[PDB]
């Protein structure tokens, strides 16, 4: 059985690692988004 | 969209199949003339001004049975195209229907089912019709079901086939039929009901109490079976099944594709009145070993997943109070890596009655799909009657005389073989 | 303003989200052409959280409905109040995943979740102040569990900051109504544990053995199931959308409800629920609500509160009330069943208070529970898939559209765990 | 005063004219007969940027009628609208050209260009200060591209410092209807290059994508493509047509759209576009007409803008609304999209607005876009030419009319020296 | 404007003028008289009071058939000057009617078309009918394509023929006439299409279910034909497809200029009726081999440009639909130097019924004109006929005996082979 | 390759020269043409 549980978490890692690779290519280019404004806050003498 | 092709081959599949298509044009309205006086669309294609054509191509090597319906009333319902003709029947001859008559035929029927479903935009599947003994449709069937497969692929391919009666068969060499065709049945095809004749026969004796019943009420029978198929995908419901839904909840393994279909209630007219007709007891009929339509016995087998079409004033009350009632029962009893083995089907469409039909009106219907290990020893004894006749190689000369070997025969008894070991394996406890 | 994006997934989550919408309609003020005939500001005030403004006066809401076949679509749009949904919200395929968690989720799924991606990303940046998505969809079928599941896993890669909602129906051994129910069920649940924010583990038994027995109903058909989901929805949101003496939005809830990250599926409950026949038997105050909420009958899960310990209980209240009495009506139910209650968390249930009760009731309640109850839900299904795995039953379908045994065997490897951790903080 | 001359080339460009006149005719009040009949005096107060006082209360278009077979030019005259025309002004040949690039440039459009260069000049000094052009045909044929190009060299060298539009119909991959496209596209393009100032890359392709996508509708004919084009070409010169907040005429957007001499190709768009269904579910406000605007599905080039980067955009909004909205709208679009947009050309967007919007809606706005995109839009018409080029295929035709190989040769050097520019300053 | 002058030479020529003419009479309206009780401008030519001729002439070596016409329906319709007719035939010798009979009525037919041509202002070219095998229709149209190219030039002249089947074929010398023509045709004329009877035969007994067709059905399907391709000069469409248009778009190189004619929907009545005509389906049945106008399997060649000319109420949607489909599919080759090979044409008119006709009321009609490499295997088995009867010198003496060296059927025979081989060379990938 | 692009800088030369020729042809008599007026500025004390 603890063949079975190392080839688990071997499974989960290229699993996680594959993911993060998605993620990582997607982020260098974030798709076109539009909304509205969300102003700043103003600035207050402090 | 959510289009299926219907494919009638042989005899027993156009007789079948003008049944079905009188019990689609009396469901949808649609005249034997072709018109309308939608939900059709899934058999019928709506050809320019109110002019619906079904979704159906009818193949034989023989012309008489399609003449019948060039010349009967359905005979402006499809166009000629659809009514393929040869000029040699196959004559019970496995070896005509798939090498010598089949290879000059199958070309254009293959154009004709392309030109079908060319026109279809959600194709779910196709819908074969058969039988195991004719030459045709075991020949010509298995050559279209590998076409099929090598042209189409992933499309659900569910076929009807008249598996032979134990005692009861009009053809000598019958069960050399059967094994040549099952041999390519068990990778050509998706999931393959068997209905069997003496079955029906004795249903039409008891619950239709017809002392002398023709292949009409078989035909209509097996018509009411597909039409409850189809029905959960030609009007709406509670509770939608699909086909390719179907065999993922039917089909356990990828050669386990064989279920025994059963319907009720089965009834004639002066026997409804009596009977107050409830979900209760027609799903505890369908588990009735006498109204099985295959001539087996399902105590001696393990029921492996079920599938429960109900159509008509059905709520999930009494479907669910029924299917608990069947598992508290231990004649019925089912295998045990599969404990919720009920795939559950609600349709609000009731089934119509054909005119002329023995038939009579009910608010609900039920047609159990059950896949189970029952089966087997229908097979076993068609192998002991393979086995019978090859012995002594008899009637092998025709089927050699026109482009066979005996090592095809030894190849297709022993793929019966591992399949019936196959049934043996996953019948058996874990 | 802190709105709500409703998603439905699947016959049963469109079926259930329609309901949902005619509840809420009604509770708003909204008539099937989605122009409003209210009679209260309050019906306005806090109309923003679920429907749109469109020019003209009318209301579309924030829904988007998806599915894998357009039947269901077809018979949303036609039914009532099919009218109000925005037409391209209509995400719908051509195939159907077919029971088939694979389909949904890898082959067929995936193809069609780029455009209910594009329309949620509409829904989300037209709005100003998100908060979180609600997706209403089941464990058992195809494209509701594997689809959903793929669209929660997305959404919450896109929006990780914003809350995730589920009301999910669970299969249950009773009421079984496909045979693949353990696949999809454990498959949906894994990433259930780590993608949703919080979980309602509701199941069709449970809300037939509600209408069997609370309600005295004949013949429940699925409108009756819907309505009491829709029900239970409209309670644990009516903080946001009514005022109160009292408000308790989904943030409050989650904070309240999720002791640890992985135990946030709860037993929904609706009070009162009365028969016709015995509706003028019962007097309407706030104890005959607290022991309808609590009792074990009252739940929306195959799951006894007896047989467990409710770590947190979360009550949202509807209507003019007094607060002491439902205080001290929560000392009692804590008191009289101090072990019935997790000890190392004192005060185990929140009280919320939201003045504006259900249209044609004067007073209600939702009961929302975090207990360990839910174990054996789970348990259950994992047995049920473990009789279906060492046979090798079904897989060569999953198997077809890309996936390995591997991947069912994390799956029950973390249901298995979330087992454990409910068992071992039950104690 | 800031006149226009309009020209029509080719079957295309005749018939996108005539549904511009419809729908200018319709902005400005007049009947098919000629006569004004509108209500507003801003129709009348810059009648004459694109007619002509006749006798009698009548105004006449500005327009030249250019084609080598007289069968348009009935069909044109035949349809509505078609009487406003002047006769004089149908300038059309008996032969035709037959997609034949060097018929139409050099063998029958050498006698034909003659009287249309006559017209061109009755008209130019007929009008009080005029500051261009605009020129309608189509790539694919050779009637159009050839015949247009060529009148296009001689207004350049008689006009050099006016003005230039050329709303030329480019071919496109799927919607192929002719085999020599690629031949009369690159001969048309090596002279639009060095020959015009602003040219609007119109697709068929990508107008059959908005009638069926947006619009939702079932059989889109020619008309309603013709219908877009003329929509989006007066949507440019609406700010000389009529007052606004914040004027913009052909030579401001020139500038602000073409940062180097050779990129002046634009990717139009109009907003809002909606199917007769989701007319009433949709708001009509500055922020959807964005969100259309700036989707790269609205586009009407055979090109995905998120493939490559804008170098300036022009919004020229219409309609009575605020210039905060609008303005924050554009920085805000800038701001969250920072890759999608060139980084050595703050404030990428350009901004018109005008008071008097399009008949039938409040407000409504015109996208023209600089982008890099146009890039590949022209590498697939150079490599079908390549393709045809390497085997001489159907060359006999263009070299049988005096044209040889070598112009052919520099067509393509001179378009894969474009696309190389947008490359560069893509990076 | 936008005239168009018929020559029909020869027996085929004048019986397919025969029809094309009735066509045309129908089409506009014309009575056979030449009254009517604008758009035929393109055609007809209105003379005096309400009379419309005919822009053709027939030219027969022969009297018999210009005398059928004389004396038939339509002996009002052309005044008996444009009908020219010999005294003797060639005699399916084209000897005869190359260099001894036809010289003796080649400047009559020369002026005739001369004071025709002059008449109209806007002439687009000339659709000259005739056959391979025949005398006539091989020397005589040879001899009137030498005069035309030296007369008229840049003129675009369109030619209509009769190809001989690899077994359908009734005449014994027909290969050396086949032969001799090309050899000029490929010089003299712009875009010479190619009709083969064989393959209309089986055309007609496979969709127009007719058993005993005949030459009348054969022409009236031709007519269609050429009725197709004139209908964008004689009406008004969304796309207009002129002549010189169809030459730039269809001919890659001046040598290749053989497109395959075909035409799309054949049917019948009752077929008709259950057929849903839409564009997507005639589009690909114009590039199913079973309906190919001309007897060779496009499979076997690759195309290289072809123009889909849509009449009928069509739309340029589905028409792009059915296009890219057409490219989707791996059977349909397309040549690699030919990216965009598609030139689309959609008209308005819908195609006429001719009373009495075979052909049935469609809505939508599409004639592709497809130039693919397949027809030099088709003008290789010519080529071996030829040279078969070459080698023994059969039949030469015929051809000697009225003017006509041994050496032209070599240099024939050179000249095939070229072409041969410059298919070869443009099939070929680079 | 270079043999190619001298030939097209040498065929781009003589096309200019030609063109050139023609303008200069051209610009010696202009086409006869005729308008408005145009009246000339006002002159202002200054
Ligand atoms: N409470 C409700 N349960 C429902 C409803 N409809 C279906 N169901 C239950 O949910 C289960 C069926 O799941 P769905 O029909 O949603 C399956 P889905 O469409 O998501 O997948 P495919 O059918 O494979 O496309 C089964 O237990 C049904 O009894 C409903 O309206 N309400
Ligand atoms: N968007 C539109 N495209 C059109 C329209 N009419 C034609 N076209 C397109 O124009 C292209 C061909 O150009 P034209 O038909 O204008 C050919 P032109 O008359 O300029 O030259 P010739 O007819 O070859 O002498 C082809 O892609 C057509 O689809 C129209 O109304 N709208
Ligand atoms: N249920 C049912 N079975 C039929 C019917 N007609 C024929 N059969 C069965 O078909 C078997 C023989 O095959 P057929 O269909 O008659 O003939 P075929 O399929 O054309 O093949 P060939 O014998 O070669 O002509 C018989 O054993 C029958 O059991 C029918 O109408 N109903
Ligand atoms: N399709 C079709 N082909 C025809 C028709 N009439 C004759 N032909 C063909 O013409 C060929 C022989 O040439 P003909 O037209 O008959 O004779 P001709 O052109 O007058 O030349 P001569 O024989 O010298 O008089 C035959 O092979 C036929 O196939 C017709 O009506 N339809
Ligand atoms: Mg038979
Ligand atoms: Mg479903
Ligand atoms: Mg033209
Ligand atoms: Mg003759």
């Amino acid at each position: 059985g603890d063949q079975r549980k190392q080839m688990l978490q071997k499974y989960k890692e290229e699993k996680q690692l594959q993911k993060l690779k998605e993620q990582r290519e997607k982020a260098k280019r974030g798709i076109f988004k539009v909304g509205r404004y969300r102003p700043d806050m103003p600035c207050f003498l402090l | 969209m959510r289009e299926c092709i219907s494919i009638h081959v042989g005899q027993a599949g156009v007789q079948i199949g003008n049944a079905c298509w009188e019990l689609y044009c009396l469901e949808h309205g649609i005249q034997p003339d072709g018109q309308m006086p939608d939900s059709f669309n899934t058999f019928f294609s709506e050809t320019g001004a109110g002019k619906h054509v079904p979704r159906a191509v009818f193949v034989d090597l023989e012309p008489t049975v399609i003449d019948e319906v060039r010349t009967g009333t359905y005979r402006q319902l499809f166009h000629p195209e659809q009514l393929i003709t040869g000029k040699e029947d196959a004559a019970n001859n496995y070896a005509r229907g798939h090498y010598t008559i089949g290879k000059e035929i199958i070309d254009l029927v293959l154009d004709r089912i392309r030109k079908l479903a060319d026109q279809c935009t959600g194709l779910q599947g196709f819908l074969v019709f058969h039988s195991f003994g004719g030459g045709t449709g075991s020949g010509f069937t298995s050559l279209l079901m590998e076409r099929l497969s090598v042209d189409y692929g992933k499309k659900s391919k569910l076929e009807f086939s008249i598996y032979p009666a134990p005692q009861v068969s009009t053809a000598v060499v019958e069960p050399y039929n059967s094994i040549l065709t099952t041999h390519t049945t068990l990778e050509h095809s998706d999931c393959a009901f068997m209905v069997d004749n003496e079955a029906i026969y004795d249903i039409c004796r008891r619950n239709l109490d017809i002392e002398r019943p023709t292949y009409t009420n078989l035909n209509r029978l097996i018509s009411q079976i597909v039409s409850s198929i189809t029905a959960s995908l030609r009007f709406d419901g509670a509770l939608n099944v699909d086909l390719t839904e179907f065999q993922t909840n039917l089909v356990p393994y990828p050669r386990i594709h064989f279920p025994l279909a059963t319907y009720a209630p089965v009834i004639s007219a002066e026997k409804a009145y009596h009977e107050q007709l409830s979900v209760a007891e027609i799903t505890n009929a369908c588990f009735e070993p006498a109204n099985q339509m295959v001539k087996c016995d399902p105590r001696h087998g393990k029921y492996m997943a079920c599938c429960l079409l109900y159509r008509g004033d059905v709520v999930p009350k009494d479907v669910n109070a029924a299917i608990a009632t069947i598992k508290t029962k231990r004649s019925i009893q089912f295998v045990d890596w599969c404990p919720t083995g009920f795939k559950v089907g609600i349709n609000y469409q009731p089934p119509t009655v054909v005119p002329g039909g023995d038939l009579a009106k009910v608010q609900r219907a039920v047609c159990m799909l059950s896949n189970t290990t029952a089966i087997a020893e229908a097979w076993a004894r068609l192998d002991h009657k393979f086995d019978l006749m090859y012995a002594k190689r008899a009637f092998v000369h025709w089927y050699v005389g026109e482009g066979m070997e005996e090592g095809e025969f030894s190849e297709a008894r022993e793929d019966m073989a591992a399949l019936e070991k196959d049934y043996e394996e996953v019948g058996v406890d874990s | 303003m802190r709105e709500i994006v409703h998603i439905q997934a699947g016959q049963c989550g469109n079926q259930i989200g329609a309901k949902f919408w005619e509840v809420i309609s009604d509770e708003h003020g909204i008539d099937p052409t989605g122009s409003y005939h209210g009679d209260s500001d309050l019906q306005l005030e806090r109309i923003n959280v679920y429907y749109n403004e469109a020019a003209g006066n009318k209301y579309v809401p924030r829904a988007i409905l998806v599915d894998l076949e357009p039947g269901t679509m077809d018979s949303v749009r036609s039914g009532p109040f099919g009218q109000i949904f925005r037409p391209d919200n209509f995400v719908f395929g051509q195939s159907g995943a077919g029971n088939n968690w694979a389909k949904g989720h890898y082959t067929e799924g995936a193809e069609l979740v780029d455009s209910v991606l594009d329309v949620v990303r509409k829904e989300s940046e037209s709005c100003d102040c998100l908060q979180g998505f609600q997706l209403t969809h089941s464990l058992g079928g195809g494209t509701g569990s594997g689809m959903g599941t793929l669209l929660i896993s997305k959404i919450r890669e896109e929006y990780p900051d914003r809350i995730m909602n589920t009301f999910s129906v669970v299969p249950s051994p009773k009421v079984s109504d496909t045979v693949v129910e353990p696949y999809n069920a454990t498959l949906s649940v894994h990433q259930l544990v780590e993608n949703t924010d919080e979980t309602y583990c509701i199941d069709n038994e449970a809300l037939y053995d509600i209408c069997f027995r609370t309600l005295k109903l004949t013949t429940p058909t699925y409108g009756d199931l819907n309505h009491l989901v829709s029900a239970t929805m409209s309670g644990v949101t009516t903080c946001l959308r009514f005022p109160g003496q009292l408000n308790a939005d989904l943030r409050k809830l989650a904070v309240n409800m999720v002791p640890f990250p992985r135990l946030h599926f709860f037993m929904p409950g609706f009070a009162p629920l009365t028969s016709r026949g015995s509706q003028q038997y019962r007097a309407l105050t706030v104890p005959e609500l607290t022991q309808q909420m609590f009792d074990a009958k009252n739940m929306m899960a195959a799951c006894d509160p007896r047989h467990g310990r409710y770590l947190t209980v979360a009550a949202v209240f509807r209507g003019r009330m007094s607060m002491k009495e439902v205080d001290e009506q929560m000392l009692n139910v804590q008191n009289k069943n101090s072990s019935y209650f997790v000890e190392w968390i004192p005060n185990n249930v929140k009280t919320a208070v939201c003045d504006i009760p259900p249209r044609g009731l004067k007073m209600s309640a939702t009961f929302i529970g975090n207990s360990t109850a839910i174990q054996e839900l789970f348990k259950r299904i994992s047995e049920q898939f473990t009789a279906m795995f060492r046979r090798k039953a079904f897989l060569h379908w999953y198997t077809g559209e890309g996936m390995d045994e591997m991947e069912f065997t994390e799956a029950e490897s973390n249901m298995n765990d979330l087992v454990s951790e409910y068992q071992q903080y039950q104690d």
